């Protein structure tokens, strides 16, 4: 457990600045995707109709 | 006379316990810089998980 958890966290560790970033990112795409998922999703809808 | 009945009576379960914890401290002791480069890196981890 010791071993393979150290393995993992130094590979987070290395892209530490990007995995910050990413969730940051990640989060404003979700929320600007949530405030339009009506119409997003009525136009889905139609498309596949 | 206290220290006395006291030694008397946690005599016998004294070994079991002081093996037991030899073993599961020496689990950790043989692995210290292991085990602080853990924490290190968790550190790290947990602070770019709480700060978002």
């Amino acid at each position: 457990v010791i071993k393979n958890l150290n393995t993992v966290l130094d590979t987070t560790v290395r892209h530490q600045k990007q995995f910050d970033e990413t969730l940051v990112n990640f989060e404003t795409l979700i929320t600007g995707l949530k405030n339009r998922a009506d119409p997003i999703a009525t136009s889905v809808a139609d498309i596949s109709d | 006379n206290v220290l006395s009945e006291t030694v008397d009576q946690t005599s016998p379960h004294l070994s079991a316990a002081l093996d037991g914890v030899a073993r599961f401290s020496e689990t950790i002791g043989k692995r210290d810089e292991d085990v602080k480069k853990l924490l290190a890196s968790a550190n790290k981890v947990a602070t770019v998980l709480g700060d978002r």
